[PDB]
């Protein structure tokens, strides 16, 4: 269960994502449609009105639709959707690079793993009352896998360096979303002046169009910028969290005023960014960690355990 | 999962509102896509862009094609029918995914949702232990069954010196809870406000004479009286979701939620240590009393140090 | 779940009878959102808005185009058509929701939801518990097995100064099952008299002769025949629904529910100190008598105080 | 789950037959709904109301638009195209969901569910026990195994006692076998009476001349061959269907099922005290005789009492 | 089930070449369904009911409404167009339903069902026996493992005494067999002698010129082409399907499976003593060969009487 | 299923850019079997088989009826459009369908099946196997325990002498992969030459003069460029498949994975004795190298003869 490093801006970014991938879908299924374009040439040959008769046949006017659809529509009212599928897959793939990697997962398992046995063990309210048979033994154990922990993780720094990067590269995505779709959106017109030359094949030159569904996909647009920003300032926060603060050494400087120990170090690297993980989780978890990270409440340990026995 | 013990039945009745809700807005949606249209007629004669509305009976021919018709249809659909008629399931199906967000944000964010989980699993393993039954009935015990109700006894104690100091569940829940009436008065007042906009007979005047000869049409919007049921009973339902709403800001303004009183089952069964708790503490409890009470009992004796020097006396003469 | 026990031969068939109600609302949905629809030719003769119906024979030329067509078929839909024409499928969903809801409300609803999981968890382990065929087939006692007897027959006790108090579930089925009589009632009554409408030619009269040309046209409405064969169907099983739903009635009124007699039960076996149980374990017993009365049988052990004097006594040889 | 032992192969092959019929029934139900129309052309010459049938050739001009071509193909499909061909695929959908409703009555009815289940809950515990493979292989019997042995005897007995009393299991099933083919000998009758109406050519007669201007019409119906060939399908169907059904109730009535004997069994084993069931335990056990005979040989050493004897002395030898 | 030991690699291939053949006949289904028409123009220039196909060009008016057009679309359809261009995707749907109910008639029917359900479990729990590993490393033995080696060496006596005696399960493979592949014959002639009736092009005459004015029409079949592709890569499957079932018929004419020989296991292993065994056993002992020689050669101990002898002196 | 750990990476990826395909391949079929279609209008003015070209602008009338211009459609679409632009999305649906046959062939073909279901089901036994922890950590040995380290190190044994006499696995993994980048080349070559081919303007010289009067016609195929992006796209994806594979095809070359030398683990580890596999055996152990190296660590301690000596000894030390 990884859930418990995912923090607040993860689980946003994630529901995001899902609402950016619905809006997608909607927009290639409003894109099915048949009836797209429908255009009327310009210039056709109390008041009783009368209708101007074009003298086009069904078949011409669906040859100028889809002529006019082609070579007068803009491209991204007729390949919006597809965009946001395209970008929100990226986010969705990019969004759980720093956990689906190899060597990363292992790291990110082990840690949660002895983490709960912590959370679950015995010896460390035991060891919150020290400061403030069986259980010795499992203490013990534990305590040994925590030195085997604080030698297999704490060498590198492959996580903070991975998330950094997923990070820049969700922040690079949405300021290119955001700038292009910005640019772009003021082309998704309701009316459309066609000027295709099929002067030949009809008899008019020049065509005014209506785009169906423009005024939905401006709001669709309109929506999935609103979303994108959301995303987009969600990740900023994520970099300012990742860069205002050194992430690479954690200070257990607030145990060491709280638990009696100080013996307690202050340890670095992968170990350090986990934990300010798991500090946004739960600050519980890190506080009732670190009286186990010491050794001399190891030694302590084990001359009550020499003395029990 | 077990989170149903979680859930009042004014959650359970908001939730399925919420479903019905969704419902309306599928169907209004899958309808504005699929069938939602304009069925435009030239005004022959008319007065100051306005419809004069004047030997067999014999047809107008008003020598527009069909091609004609479909942009004169397209034209008076974007330009002269009100949004509302247009863009009513989108509204709805907004409004039911913000509905949906508010109730079930507790339930994803970390720092409520941690606590919500610890809370559940130590209620639900504490009314399944044995030393629950052995306890209320007032030696002979089972050993795992020792060490399992020393283990939950210290897990108790450990939840409560976990969970007490804080109360950012019940702060989030009253802001749901806010958040839920507010957006429930906005949205009726703008739908109740704006449903008489979806009509059958709409009048568009949008000047595209030069490409088919007529500046006024009369209109039929045949999704439209659906339109006025469904949105009709949209604010039937977001109605009952705003009354069902109120209650529950009711139910957390009428007392105060941040402090439970264990005084009923002390003043019930023989363990009279049990200490009033306080904070996010206190609001579950009062949630967990909304399902069912009998949950709270086999809770109080694990928070009682009576319990606690009787469960450690029977454990020592066991092992 | 394990509540099937819970719902007898009246719940199961007005299940599956909303079921397919449900399947004849979903289908009428789509037709009338696909197909529904109207074919209105004008009528050339007239008299006084009323249609006058007055060598190789030639067509009939109305000078009309196709979307003059289309729009006097949407008007004469919207206001020509009856309204249960148009509108039946969309009511059956609602009446097929309603009714469902009401059926599963009790399962729902946290007050009795928690008693019903509470009733059916120990009458289910008192199916299973060795000591009830030991008990039935009137020595050895695995030790796991004799403290599992004891202690759920202390839950046994508890649980029933737990329920014995109060009778919310006896009282919300018989709600449930009042609303889903009255619910027949009125559907019978306004859909047998509704029913009539539904039918294949309209003659329909809406004024839109400064658009057409045409005062009065002569409506087809192809779904129509359809619908009355859905309709009838419909009301069929609601006939069926509500005899079912009277029968239930009367079962709740035949005898009274919340007095359940032991008298057979404790008759035909050895034990014949079986209390007469109240209100809701009364009821929830005699709900379970419907599905299996052999569970109720193997219930009565649980309840005796001569069967807890027998297993203290056999407790008291092997410990 | 394991109610497979108690459907023989007569009962999953008409569960077959009956899953392709539902597609029949599904697949013409979703043509008839999309593509079931006729396309009319009226009689430019007739005599007496009857199609008379009489420089390159040039297309016949009927002076009709579009939408009076529409109301004749609406008014000659209502009134002229026979019954049989517009709702063949819902007579079949009818017809299937009562086959399985039949079917499957006894499964969901709880009188018969739960003797059913019980049945078959304490045969499959016999099967599962070693007791009887010692005991055909006929000391070797572990203490918690021959108390296992000994529960399941005593449960074995009450079982007897319980549902030997009884024969609703036995009733029901015979009554819906008959009701199943008297239904199939209804279903076969009217449809190869009413199969011949499916014709692709319907002249249709139906006196809209004041609307259109001709009286007799020819009308194509395209959904007809197949409708056709799917009827005759559906009819081979039926009868296999109905063959099979034939089969069961000869199966119910060529030997008394309500009269089970041992005799092959006892026969062979060296248990001669094996006493004959009766009533509905001899049907589930003819009923369990049709899947495999390895099962009621195991059941019939804890049916007889000589082996409860031996299986007493051996544990007796083993405390 | 666990039935995957039972169906060798010719019996997985069928089933994925029918599962293919069903997604063929589902969207050929659809497509007929859906968009199967047919574009009808009237020959203007008839010559004894035939086509005779005769500055600015200018259109050929027909003087046809467009329900005429309709009714002579439909009128085309049904009468001229070849049954087989209409009613392929059914003909498909049926011989791939018949393919599957022939797969799956011995799974399904009761008396092949419980003895094939028997000795798979009874194959499965010697397969996991430990005293089939202790044997084939051939006395160190818990009372416990010895009294389930014990019941489960009875067991399989007993079973052999059940299912030796009858043949029914090899018969029914057989009979399943021999109609896959007759079957598949009948389809691949029919199929390839009516593969060149699904033609783009129809000259349809139908004699409806009391209602049209014409008789002689030509007619577009849009779905036709690719309906003749399905049709044809169709046939490649069959072809395969057969060319599949004839190796199957070929291997269960190739010795006879009703005598399963242990010659080779009980030469390799030291008990020499293990039984040839007869009818059913053998062939579904033939058919767990064809799946892995490892499950033959371990259930190969439980039946020779020198393994018996030896656990009765070890359990002593 | 348990397979994951037999899949690397590059088999993952190709699985996703497989689903990937298939999801163009079903968006492609949908569209040419609904919307795909030519609108052919014939060219007035016709020079030697070809279109010419040459007060108030007017339309041309080219005096054809809607069917006439239908059939002028389906004609050039089936004869003057590409075969490519037309069958596209089928001829993708057929690569991705024997691509994913040829990925998962081993998981389905019973022979290499057989070998990796034992291999990966001992290999997971003995990650999950006490022992291994007891190794990696060099005692407390529960006797289930116990025996299950002396039985499946005995099975671990029996494993390699049936599984390192044949090397099946590899060569059918190496086959599958030589298909899927010689596959992937003649995808490319043909794709990559005929996609210039999905134009969107198209000219048809049909000669079907007698049926409509024109013989030269001047198509638009509306889901041309939609095509070609798709087209596109899919030559990319393919492009990243063959990369993918190449790169797999690189890995098999690289090293003989028939000979898997297990030196790094016997000089990190105290047993050092561990002799190299062979065959299938070294191919399997590769991949899960590939997966996992943790795999192959944990499952080493299971071969040396080092380690069957101190778990011997120490197996003799508990009984
Ligand atoms: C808010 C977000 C929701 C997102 C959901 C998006 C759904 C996308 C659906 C894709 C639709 C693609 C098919 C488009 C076909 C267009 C045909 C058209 O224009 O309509 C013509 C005509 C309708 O007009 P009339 O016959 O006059 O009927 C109206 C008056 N009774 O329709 C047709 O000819 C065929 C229509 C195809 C319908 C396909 C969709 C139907 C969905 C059914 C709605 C829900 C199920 C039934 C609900 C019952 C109640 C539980
Ligand atoms: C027993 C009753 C229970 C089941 C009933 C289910 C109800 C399903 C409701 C469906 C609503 C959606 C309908 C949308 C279209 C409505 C009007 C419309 O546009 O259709 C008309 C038009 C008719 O034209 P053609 O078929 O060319 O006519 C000439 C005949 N050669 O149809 C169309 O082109 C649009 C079709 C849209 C619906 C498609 C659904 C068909 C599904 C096929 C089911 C079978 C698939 C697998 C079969 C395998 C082989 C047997």
């Amino acid at each position: 269960a990884f859930r418990v490093l995912k923090p607040w801006w993860d689980v946003f970014t994630d529901y995001l994502s899902v609402a950016m991938l619905m809006i997608g879908v909607f927009g290639c299924t409003l894109q099915v449609m048949q009836d797209k374009i429908i255009c009327l040439p310009k210039r056709v040959q109390t008041v009783e009105m009368k209708g101007l008769k074009t003298d086009l046949d069904l078949q011409q006017y669906s040859f100028i639709n889809q002529m006019c659809y082609e070579r007068a529509l803009h491209w991204y009212a007729k390949y919006f959707p597809y965009l946001v599928l395209i970008h929100t897959l990226v986010f969705m793939l990019c969004s759980n690079f720093w956990f689906k990697f190899p060597g990363s997962s292992s790291k990110i398992e082990h840690f949660i793993s002895i983490l709960g046995k912590c959370f679950d063990s015995p010896w460390t309210t035991r060891a919150l009352s020290e400061v403030s048979k069986k259980e010795g033994e499992q203490a013990k154990a534990l305590f040994e896998k925590v030195k085997k922990f604080r030698l297999h993780v704490e060498e590198g720094d492959i996580l903070y360096a991975m998330y950094v990067r997923q990070t820049v590269l969700k922040v690079i995505k949405f300021l290119i979303i955001i700038a292009y779709n910005s640019a772009l959106v003021s082309k998704v017109q309701f009316t459309v002046d066609c000027n295709v030359d099929i002067q030949d094949m009809t008899g008019y030159k020049n065509f005014s169009c209506n785009h169906t569904m423009a005024h939905l996909f401006s709001k669709l647009s309109f929506c999935y910028l609103c979303f994108v920003s959301i995303y987009g300032l969600t990740c900023l926060y994520t970099l300012y969290w990742l860069f205002y603060r050194s992430l690479r050494e954690y200070s257990f400087e607030y145990v060491r005023q709280e638990t009696g120990i100080d013996d307690i170090p202050d340890v670095k690297n992968d170990f350090a960014f986990m934990l300010h993980m798991i500090d946004q989780y739960d600050p519980l978890y890190s506080k009732r960690f670190a009286v186990f990270l010491s050794e001399v409440s190891e030694n302590k340990l084990k001359q009550l355990n020499l003395n029990n026995e | 999962p077990a989170y149903r013990i979680l859930k009042p039945w004014w959650d359970v009745f908001t939730d399925y509102i919420s479903i019905v809700m969704l419902m309306i807005a599928v169907f209004g949606g899958t309808l504005q896509v699929t069938q939602d249209k304009m069925i435009c007629l030239p005004c022959k004669w008319v007065t100051k862009d306005s419809c004069n509305d004047s030997t067999g009976p014999t047809g107008i021919k008003y020598d527009l094609d069909r091609h004609q018709y479909n942009y004169v249809d397209a034209v008076c659909y974007e330009n002269r029918l009100h949004w509302f008629a247009k863009y009513f399931p989108y509204l709805v199906l907004l409004h039911t995914l913000i509905f949906l967000a508010c109730s079930n944000f507790w339930f994803k964010f970390p720092r409520t949702s941690s606590k919500l989980e610890h809370f559940v699993s130590i209620l639900l393993k504490c009314f399944d232990s044995p030393w629950t039954t052995r306890a209320l009935s007032e030696g002979v015990l089972d050993k795992k069954e020792g060490e399992q109700a020393k283990a939950l006894f210290e897990k108790v104690k450990k939840f409560r010196t976990h969970v007490e100091e804080g109360d950012i569940v019940y702060r989030l829940y009253m802001r749901q809870t806010i958040i839920k009436v507010i957006k429930f008065a906005l949205i009726i007042c703008y739908t109740v406000y704006y449903v008489h906009n979806i009509k059958f007979d709409v009048d568009c005047t949008v000047d595209i004479e030069s490409l088919t000869g007529y500046r006024t049409y009369r209109c039929a919007h045949p999704l439209a009286t659906l339109f006025k049921i469904l949105a009709s009973f949209y604010i039937s339902l977001v109605i009952f979701y705003g009354l069902i709403c109120m209650y529950t800001l009711w139910w957390m303004l009428r007392r105060s939620l941040k402090k439970y009183s264990f005084e009923s089952i002390r003043e019930e069964s023989s363990y009279s240590d049990i200490p009033d708790v306080k904070n996010d503490f206190a609001f579950m409890l009062h949630l967990i009393d909304q399902y069912d009470p009998l949950y709270s009992k086999r809770f109080a004796v694990f928070l009682s140090e009576v319990s606690e020097n009787k469960l450690r006396q029977l454990n020592l003469n066991n092992e």
